[PDB]
């Protein structure tokens, strides 16, 4: 009945030293029924990464919408959109549906190509921006993620240390949520290289 | 040239020839007048009897707006009716919102802005009427005259139509000979005379006289038609003066 | 009533000319000279304040206008047409960009929006083209400093330096001899003042010349402190005194 | 030659309908003048009542737009009242939306923008009027802003409009060339009105009675027009020195 | 499920201007989403706006009016007035009959002087020398009612404002973390004092949770293509 | 000449040529006569056929139980205007339980015709109408012109050669106004009136159309052998 | 009323021609020449800027060659402002298609859409047509490399080599003379520049008067790359082909 | 809320408390409920604060535009504009407004516009939640053609009792006096009126 | 409507759909074909609210047939499934949403691969080796999870499908009157007339 917990799933993003990480589980379900273990929730437009939790039809729709918009942006601007700018575009787009919203919990992650500064941001379903320095969480196990991140996180982690931190945050949060899990992906993002890692986890 | 073929076009003079041509239709119409008296206004009009078959006293020309304003016009009669219909809508919406009956200067601008609006576009034709109107409000009596251009002013006496020059001269005598003012009953008599005198420009056919008035003492500030004995008295006074 | 002119008033003649656009350009040609020069660390735009009467206060008439904190505009041609275009340009910078991306548009894209408005007056029903050419100077993070010309047709071109209006042919020749890719902003202002003097008949001073720059960020003009990333507008209109100071070193 | 009938460009880049609207401006054969004091803005205009049947109290080309703003018009009365009604509506709306009184220069700009539209849109004709707005603005002080059929507007130290504007303008120019200040250095508005009337008399070379003039005065927080008797008191003071 | 944060927001008038302050906790239900958000916003250079209620509505409404205020300032060639922002905000909010859950304290300076207003989601406005909003408004107002006086100095008003915010921080569960302050004095630039007080610093953890490298089991690695 | 291209253009002498040309269509139309007494009002209309195989174009239209008209000019325009009258008569009865006064009906027709004379795109109506009725103030006869001018009369005629009938009615005025409580004699006067407008042709049984309304007489149209009595 | 001033932009002549379309084509014949040449391993777009100035900022300037998406580009001949209106509409259509089907829009479908928009202005609305002729260079996985042209009538056709703008008669004859089916991109680059060099109304063909682009599968492996040539890169290819 | 308007010999006086509540919390203890729609036409507001402010702002706009065109409006005209807004939008409004004004021709006039959007011209009017407790007192103590000082005392005593019994009313008693002499604001503090 | 199953094997997609149509109290039909051919190599089965199911399916069919004629080209199964998803995603925020769940079984002639897409009435799309809608998956997925192989033949797919239907017939309370089975492969669409 509650649109934000029909399909399940989680996204988490973290900042490190000259790097950002964004991660998500792979589950899509119809309440108790597991439907897909390959439903990735992180997308990218150039060097800007977007994770989206919530109602899966809206996750797909918004990805298609932001691909649409960032493609036109690039043609007109003659450059790739930056994380700060894209964050405002997501916020604007969500608030235009103020009284008929997309039931989602988006998360932006990326590094500004000119300043080199790591950037993350979160949103409620209606466009309110949470621009945290440390970490952003979203999904049906957000409480669990907040608990994991608050204790595990420390600032200025090196890319390969940040990978371990965010992975353990996701995995152990997901294992305490019925509607999350069934696989996981972690993106480690540096100024001009991005590594994607699929994690081994329990499949119940 | 070609500046006179379309409404709202400025000629090289800065003139709107279509409005000036509308005036020609007004000048072609029958004589109508207005006289501002001590506590009100009197309206009178010449009605040409084209044929014996016209039913006497039936084809009424003067029109009431709300209950306190009278309107009379010369030129294209249908255009005048259209303007009065608008005026009645304006007066109704004013009273609806502000409770009080529309003041005469307020009403004058409502007609004025409407007529002026028909000189702004080539998709409409200017009004082929000059309208003499007025009545009594909280500040007293008011008499106005409104032209095809939308131009209007307040008047002591007003005249339009074919015999306007004759009428104006008569009105000017009354203004000079009565600086203190004219009574409502005097104004009715004088109105009858002036229409009879102005009928010399339309001497071919005989006519019917029609008079109305709004007066604070005589009609309680309401517009009423001059009928029966009072009308006959004015006709007699008029007939006596022309002989 | 209703606007019953739903057909184009600008149309192709047998020779392929769009008459109303050509005539709009003729009106621009009669207009007072305005110019723009791009330097390495800034842009300058300038024009003459041709006062219609000495009783008129020409400071109340702004020929050089701020469009965004980092973009400014000047014109040649019909002043009223320019004024309404500035109003539309300011608004479209918000409605079609800042309210979407949370930042001001880059110069080229604002120019593109203004150009689109001018193009539509060339094709839409019951309207004439705008009788102005615009010179738009601006800065943004990824494109740096830039200068654009926009014509009545809606066509726009980027310039290193140019002039429009009355004495544009002579002024452009003057600019060709002086311009190089190593000019500092003060050098461009100096050249602007030299160029503009040739097309001006009467008085030539800070009260008869309007001049603005796109240069360094002005934190003193921001109006507030506390946010490190906000450093103030790059558009700055030179004062009457600031112009006169540079007219002594002329 | 339909480029002369509607507001489209001629081959010379001209708008003839705008130029002919400027000519309609002088159809009333009335001259107006505006000047600024220290605390006030004064506007005077000729008043001609050529018909004895007219009620002279209703013959006016000065309008009270808002409490603070006054407007004199040079041109035919129908277009004048059209502009007056619109200016009143715009000023009232402004106060409702933005919570403060519409400034004189802002109203002028707004009416100038509306005029500009008539010069670009074919279905609307220009109004054959020149509008001179006056006030004592709470930020800018005494203000004179004038609008014309081209959609042009600008602030003035002083200004004149009508068939004999040039004579009045030069007269005013010569005075401000002497004084070297942007206003009439006078405390009371009464004396600023006296200055205005005196310099119109000098420029036009005609004497005025109380019924030959029309006067509007703007002070802080109100604009008002003078009665015939107020003007008479002014004329007496002028004659007595 | 939209953000509605707990907050303590206050506004205090003084000698030559006005000051506003706020806490820095953003809540999601009982969960603290952001431990250092910025609740003080700009409408114009010298007009600032503290917001509470539905977080998305406060930000959105402050930015929209701020945008229209900038265009209005450019159109009129005048610095924007607080009453303009007030009138535009309340007419917007009233049109939506409270469905835009924005509750604001507006404060600033302009040519007319210094001003302090509050706006409620349904479109009502109030005037005052001292005001408070948010879940910690009662805690803050208790302090304001105890210590406020007429003719406050700049330094006194900052002290009173931050003391009112602190009352909310400690006693209201919706409010916490730091104290932001913005001072708007007449004839001067407005000074935003981000994290003016930081009395809630996280203590050193008893243990480091840095994992040995290789702890997490991995199924697949792959290089992602971000370039064209 | 240069000023007759549309209804929105005055001539230099202040004339509206499109309206005048619409008036000309009435003059080409077949003659119809209207006259009344104090108890009854009568319409008489000479119907026109296309040829000997064709029917005779109907001229008289009923608008209500107490009101109707006859037409001369463009028949489709009469259908539009008579339909409008039917609606207005009907609105008055339904909303106010009130029979529409004939004079008010004339005012409504005037205003409807006027709007077509002051706007671009439209055209004036090309038909003249003679409206008869019996209301709370007795019998009435109206003449409608598509200029908008509506006139209340004792008697009149419109169409080709209508001047002959109009002169006759002007002579007979004092006689026919007194024909009270005698429908047949009032119709006789109308049939004699319309006869003053005939040339070459005479009134036959499918040529003549008569209508009557009065004190205790609903608006009824007589055609065919019902008018043989009056031939 | 208003009818008096109506030019009637959408009427046939007695000969059955559309006046405004014909006159718009006359306008386009004075625009700078644009040339498209299709090869087996890619497409070349070459176009001449109109009598330029030394003060024109060339490296940031674009009047001829525009990107519609990653696979499709256009060369413009006519009113640049009119072209940009249509270009933005085309860019939106491409994205609409991509959102709907999750596949890049086939070249012809985009071309047909833009051409239908042009057609509408010749049949209804009473507005003047767009004074623009496009050369569309594009790639999709159905037909591979494709060249199209459209003009103000809304009519479009496919080509192996084509020119629009000024001196098309001379240009088309030269292309028809030297074009062969087994031609390669590097050969097509040379043909395009040689054709412009001969047909130009200027005294000599230099880098500052040209815009140049290639669509190649010279993108590493099974994909397509668009290359809008920089001023220095146009200068180099002019030296390479032996024109300067 | 406790509001009233009373006509007297020299014109009319409007009175009001200053308490604005959200449930049992006093959101504003120094509210100004006496609002100016024209120079000498004021009103007292009760009901939804958002609604009555919105209505008052619209009326002020209407009377400002009226004045520019037709000169000073009557109090009846102002009441009519209020009524038009309240009646036509009765489904979406909770507003109880007392309109008070001074003309030179009509002198002091009071109109009350209750919830339904009807109008009632009265010698004096009371409204708001606190008014219920003073119907008895006001009816017994009101006289026509009182002096300024008597009317101030009548309003002060009346609103004192309304405040005493009504929890939704309190703070200061504000008053606005409308006469030919001009517009005078008065304020009375708790220590003054509580001992009455 | 009730049970609709799909399974993608090595070289084909197999769709199984129940034959029963029940209007409350009575089973009105026991031979209903809950499927539409969208293009020669694309088949769509459907289940949901009465009336809306067929109305939606035929509306989609008409649109794909229109595209096929306009372009003289068959859209890929992926492209068709995306078009269908958008229509359902559009529909869910309409005045009255289509209450329709679909399976799209297609053979991509370009890639030479079978493809099965599962889309619910919200516009929730997933590409799967096997899928279902409603309660069908609850009974059948444990069997499919166990036996499914990506290299299965069409005959093995049909045998695994029979086991699924047998489990449905055993444990489901409703009598769905058997299933109509259709196969989509490189040669197009055909119906298994004995099942
Ligand atoms: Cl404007
Ligand atoms: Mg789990
Ligand atoms: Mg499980
Ligand atoms: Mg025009
Ligand atoms: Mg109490």
């Amino acid at each position: 009945s509650d649109p934000s917990s029909i399909n399940g799933g989680i996204v988490v993003a973290m900042t490190g030293k000259d790097c950002v990480a964004i991660a998500c589980d792979l589950r899509l379900g119809s309440q108790s029924l597991g439907v897909s273990n390959k439903f990735e929730k992180i997308f990218h437009y150039g060097h800007v990464f977007l994770g989206i939790t919530g109602l899966a039809t809206d996750v797909t729709t918004l990805n298609e919408m932001f691909r649409y918009k960032t493609n036109l942006y690039k043609l007109k601007e003659e450059r790739a959109i930056e994380p700060e700018t894209f964050t405002q575009l997501v916020s604007s787009s969500l608030y235009e549906r103020r009284f008929g919203p997309y039931f989602v919990g988006p998360v932006v992650a990326g590094i500004n190509s000119k300043s080199g500064k790591p950037f993350i941001a979160g949103f409620d379903l209606i466009g309110c921006i949470d621009e945290a320095k440390d970490f952003i969480v979203s999904g049906t196990a957000s409480d669990q993620l907040f608990g994991m991140c608050e204790s595990l996180y420390e600032p200025n982690l090196e890319p390969e240390d940040l990978f371990e931190t965010i992975s353990q945050a996701l995995l152990n949060a997901a294992d305490r949520d019925a509607l999350s899990g069934w696989g996981a992906v972690v993106y480690i993002i540096k100024k001009d290289e991005v590594v994607k890692r699929y994690l081994k986890m329990r499949q119940d | 040239t070609g500046y006179d073929l379309s409404n709202s076009v400025f000629s090289p003079d800065g003139r709107n020839f279509q409005v000036e041509y509308a005036v020609k239709a007004v000048e072609n119409g029958t004589t109508s007048i207005g006289i501002k008296c001590n506590d009100g206004v009197v309206f009178a009009v010449e009605k040409l009897i084209t044929s014996k078959l016209l039913v006497p006293q039936k084809n009424v020309k003067i029109q009431v707006v709300d209950r306190h304003i009278g309107c009379v016009y010369s030129g294209l009669i249908p255009d005048g009716r259209h303007l009065v219909n608008r005026g009645r809508e304006e007066a109704a919406s004013f009273k609806k919102l502000y409770k009080t009956p529309i003041p005469i200067p307020a009403f004058a601008d409502r007609l004025g802005q409407y007529v002026q609006a028909h000189t702004l576009y080539n998709s409409v034709r200017p009004f082929g009427v000059s309208t003499i109107f007025g009545g009594v409000d909280k500040n007293g009596a008011h008499l106005y005259m409104l032209e095809p251009s939308g131009s209007y002013w307040g008047y002591k006496g007003a005249a339009t139509g074919k015999g306007r020059q004759s009428a104006k001269a008569e009105l000017e005598k009354l203004v000079d000979h009565h600086p203190e003012g004219l009574s409502a009953r005097e104004a009715v008599k004088q109105a009858a005379k002036i229409i009879y005198l102005a009928h010399e420009d339309n001497k071919e056919k005989d006519f019917e006289l029609e008079i109305s008035w709004c007066s604070l003492s005589e009609t309680n500030g309401l517009h009423k038609f001059v009928k029966g004995d009072l009308l006959q008295e004015a006709i007699d006074f008029a007939q006596k003066e022309i002989n | 009533m209703t606007d019953r002119y739903s057909f184009s008033l600008t149309t192709f003649s047998p020779s392929g000319k769009l008459g109303q656009i050509d005539y709009a350009l003729t009106a621009v040609k009669q207009g007072v000279t305005s110019l723009g020069i791009k330097a390495t660390n800034g842009v300058v735009i300038a024009t003459e304040k041709k006062s219609s009467s000495p009783l008129a206060m020409s400071e109340t008439l702004s020929k050089v206008s701020l469009l965004t904190p980092d973009i400014g505009a000047v014109y040649s041609g019909m002043g009223p047409d320019y004024r309404v275009l500035v109003d539309k340009s300011r608004k479209v910078a918000h409605t079609s960009y800042k309210r979407i991306y949370g930042e001001y548009p880059p110069t080229k894209l604002l120019v593109s929006e203004v150009a689109k408005i001018m193009q539509e007056a060339t094709q839409s029903g019951g309207v004439r083209p705008f009788g102005v050419s615009l010179l738009i100077a601006g800065h943004d993070e990824f494109n740096g400093f830039s200068l654009y010309q926009v014509d009545p047709s809606g066509s726009y071109f980027p310039w290193k330096a140019t002039a429009i209006g009355k004495g544009s042919v002579a002024a452009k020749t003057f600019l060709e001899k002086r311009w190089n890719d190593e000019l500092e902003l003060e050098d461009a202002i100096h050249i602007a003042l030299l160029t503009l003097k040739e097309s001006v008949e009467g008085e030539f001073n800070g009260d008869t010349i309007e001049l603005a720059i796109i240069g360094d960020e002005n934190p003193d003009l921001l109006g507030y402190t506390g946010i490190p990333t906000d450093k103030g507008p790059r558009f700055r209109k030179l004062t009457s005194q600031e112009i006169n100071d540079r007219l002594e070193a002329l | 030659g339909y480029d002369r009938h509607i507001t489209i460009f001629s081959p010379e880049g001209r708008l003839y309908q705008v130029e002919y609207a400027f000519k309609a401006t002088n159809q009333t054969n009335i001259n107006s003048l505006a000047v600024r004091g220290k605390d006030c803005t004064v506007v005077i205009s000729q008043k001609k009542v050529p018909d004895k049947l007219l009620d002279p109290t209703t013959v006016s080309y000065i309008f009270c737009i808002s409490r603070t703003i006054g407007m004199v018009v040079n041109g035919p009365i129908p277009d004048a009242r059209n502009a007056a009604l619109r200016a009143k509506a715009e000023a009232a709306e402004f106060r409702y939306k933005y919570g403060y009184d519409m400034p004189c220069d802002v109203l002028a700009k707004r009416m100038a923008n509306l005029s500009q539209i008539y010069t670009q849109r074919a279905y609307m004709r220009p109004l054959g009027v020149i509008l001179t707005f006056v006030s004592v603005d709470e930020e800018l002080g005494p203000s004179i802003y004038k609008t014309d059929p081209a959609g042009y507007y600008v602030g003035y130290k002083a200004t004149a409009t009508g068939p004999k504007q040039q004579e009045i303008t030069t007269n005013l120019e010569n005075h401000f060339k002497k004084s070297k200040i942007d206003h009439i250095n006078e405390e009371s508005w009464e004396k600023v009105v006296e200055f205005a009337i005196t310099h119109m008399i000098d420029a036009l070379g005609t004497e005025f009675s109380k019924n030959d003039l029309e006067v509007g005065v703007a002070t802080k927080d109100k604009f008002f027009t003078l009665s015939a008797e107020n003007i008479e008191e002014r004329l007496v003071a002028i004659a007595e020195q | 499920k939209a953000t509605s944060t707990g907050a303590t927001i206050v506004g205090v008038k003084f000698n030559n201007g006005v000051v506003i302050a706020a806490d820095t906790r953003s809540t999601q239900g009982p969960i603290v989403a952001d431990k250092n958000c910025a609740k003080l916003h700009r409408i114009s250079p010298k007009i600032w706006c503290a917001g509470a209620g539905t977080a998305a509505d406060t930000e959105a409404v402050t930015q929209l009016i701020g945008s229209n205020i900038e265009l209005h300032s450019l159109y009129t060639s005048r610095e924007p007035r607080v009453v303009s922002a007030l009138q535009m905000l309340k007419q917007h909010l009233f049109k939506y009959q409270g469905h835009i859950g924005a509750y604001l304290i507006v404060a600033g300076v302009d040519p007319t002087g210094s001003h302090l207003f509050s706006i409620h989601a349904h479109g009502s406005t109030d005037v005052g020398y001292y005001l408070s909003l948010g879940s910690g408004s009662l805690a803050a107002m208790a302090v304001l009612e105890s210590h406020w006086k007429q003719d406050l100095t700049k330094e006194e008003a900052i002290k009173l404002a931050s003391d009112a915010i602190q009352a909310g921080i400690w006693n209201d569960l919706g409010s916490g973390s730091n104290v932001d302050v913005c001072v708007m004095e007449i004839g001067k630039d407005a000074e935003y004092l981000r994290n003016y007080l930081t009395p809630n610093v996280r203590e050193e953890k008893q243990k480091s949770y840095k994992f040995p490298r290789g702890t997490t089991a991995v199924l697949k690695e792959s290089i992602v293509n971000i370039c064209d | 000449n240069n000023y007759d291209g549309d209804t929105v253009t005055f001539s230099p002498t202040g004339r509206l040529f499109q309206v005048e040309y619409a008036l000309e269509a009435i003059k080409q139309g077949s003659v119809t006569v209207g006259l009344r007494s104090n108890t009854h009002a009568v319409l008489v209309a000479l119907k026109r056929n296309a040829d000997e195989l064709s029917s005779y174009q109907k001229k008289i239209i009923k608008c209500d139980e107490h009101m109707g008209l006859s037409l001369a000019g463009l028949a489709p325009d009469a259908r539009v205007l008579s339909n409008y009258l039917r609606q207005q008569c009907n609105y008055s009865s339904l909303v106010f339980n009130r029979k529409l006064a004939v004079e008010r009906a004339g005012h409504l027709l005037c205003d409807k015709a006027q709007k077509n004379t002051q706007s671009y795109g439209g055209r004036p109506y090309g038909v003249g109408l003679l409206i008869i009725g019996y209301d709370k103030s007795g019998a009435h006869l109206l003449e409608f012109q598509p200029s908008g001018n509506v006139t209340e009369l004792y008697g009149t005629a419109i169409g080709a050669r209508s001047q002959g009938a109009k002169t006759y009615l002007e002579r007979t005025l004092d006689t026919f106004i007194k024909i009270d409580g005698n429908p047949d004699e009032l119709i006789k006067a109308g049939v004699e009136a319309i006869s003053q407008s005939l040339r070459d042709e005479s009134l036959t049984v499918d040529n003549l159309s008569i209508a009557i309304v009065g004190k205790d007489t609903p608006f009824t149209i007589y055609d065919g052998e019902a008018v043989a009595k009056y031939i | 009323g208003s009818r008096r001033y109506d030019s009637r932009t959408t009427i046939f002549s007695p000969e059955g021609r559309l006046y405004q379309v014909e006159y718009a084509l006359e306008s386009i014949s004075h625009a700078g020449t644009a040339i498209g040449i299709m090869a087996s391993d890619g497409i070349v777009l070459a176009a001449e800027r109109k009598v330029t100035s030394t003060l024109l900022e060339q490296d940031t300037s674009t009047e001829k060659l525009y990107k519609l998406n990653d696979k499709i580009a256009v060369a413009v001949a006519g009113l640049t402002a009119d072209a940009e209106i249509l270009i933005n509409t085309a860019r939106i259509h491409a994205q609409n298609y991509l959102k709907t089907y999750n596949e890049d829009i086939p070249v012809e479908i985009l071309v047909r859409r833009l051409s239908d928009i042009k057609q509408g202005y010749t049949q209804h609305g009473g507005l003047r047509p767009f004074g623009v002729s496009f050369i569309y260079a594009g790639y999709d996985d159905r037909y591979g490399y494709q060249l199209y042209t459209s003009n103000p009538s809304g009519n479009y056709t496919g080509w192996k080599a084509i020119s629009v703008g000024a001196n098309t008669s001379a240009a088309q004859t030269l292309l028809q003379m030297d074009y062969k089916d087994d031609m390669k991109v590097d050969d097509a680059i040379e043909l395009a520049l040689k054709t412009l060099s001969k047909t130009t109304d200027s005294s000599a063909l230099t880098y500052d008067r040209l815009e140049f682009a290639t669509i190649r599968k010279g993108a590493n492996d099974g994909e397509v790359y668009q290359k809008i040539f920089k001023p220095q890169e146009i200068k180099d290819i002019l030296v390479k082909t032996g024109i300067t | 809320t406790s509001i009233m308007a009373v006509t007297f010999k020299d014109g009319v006086i409007l009175g009001a408390d200053s308490r604005t509540t959200t449930g049992a919390y006093i959101a504003n203890r120094v509210t100004d409920k006496l609002t100016r729609v024209h120079d000498k036409i004021w009103c007292c507001r009760s009901g939804s604060a958002a609604d009555t402010q919105a209505i008052a702002d619209i009326v002020q706009y209407h009377l400002e535009l009226y004045t520019s065109q037709y000169g000073t409006p009557s109090t009846e005209t102002a009441a009519s504009v209020f009524k038009e807004l309240c009646y036509e939008n009765k489904d979406n409004l909770t507003a109880g407004i007392i309109v008070a004004g001074y003309d030179d021709k009509n002198k002091g006039e009071v109109y009350t516009i209750p919830l339904g959007g009807s109008v009632h011209k009265l010698p004096y009017a009371i409204a708001g939640s606190g008014s219920t407790f003073i119907y008895g007192y006001c009816d017994k103590n009101f006289r026509e053609n009182m002096s300024k000082e008597e009317t101030v005392d009548f309003i002060k005593h009346s609103l004192s009792q309304a405040i005493k019994w009504d929890g939704s009313s309190g703070g200061v008693i504000r008053m606005v006096v409308l006469t030919a002499a001009g517009v005078e604001r008065l304020i009375f503090y708790p220590d003054e009126y509580e001992q009455l | 409507m009730d049970i609709i199953l799909g399974i993608r094997v090595q070289d084909s997609v197999i769709l199984a759909s129940s034959k029963a149509v029940t209007r409350g109290i009575s089973v009105l039909k026991d031979s209903d074909d809950k499927t539409r051919q969208l293009s020669p190599h694309t088949l769509m089965s459907f289940a949901g609210e009465a009336g809306d199911t067929v109305q939606f399916a035929e509306y989609i069919q008409a649109n794909i047939q229109l595209y096929s004629i306009r372009e003289d080209y068959e859209l890929s199964p992926q492209a068709v499934s995306s078009f269908v998803r958008q229509e359902l995603a559009k529909s869910i925020r309409s005045r009255r949403p289509y209450q329709v769940n679909v399976l799209i079984g297609g053979y991509d002639k370009k890639k030479n691969k079978p493809e099965l897409y599962q889309i619910d009435y919200l516009g929730t799309k997933v590409e799967l080796p096997y899928g279902a809608h409603g309660y069908s998956g609850f009974y059948t997925f444990s069997l499919l999870d166990h036996h499914y192989r990506p290299d299965m033949t069409t005959e093995e797919g049909l045998d695994l499908l029979k086991l699924c239907v047998q489990e449905l017939e055993k444990r489901m309370p409703m009598d769905f009157k058997g299933v109509i089975v259709k196969i989509v492969d490189k040669d197009g669409i055909r119906q298994v007339d004995d099942f």
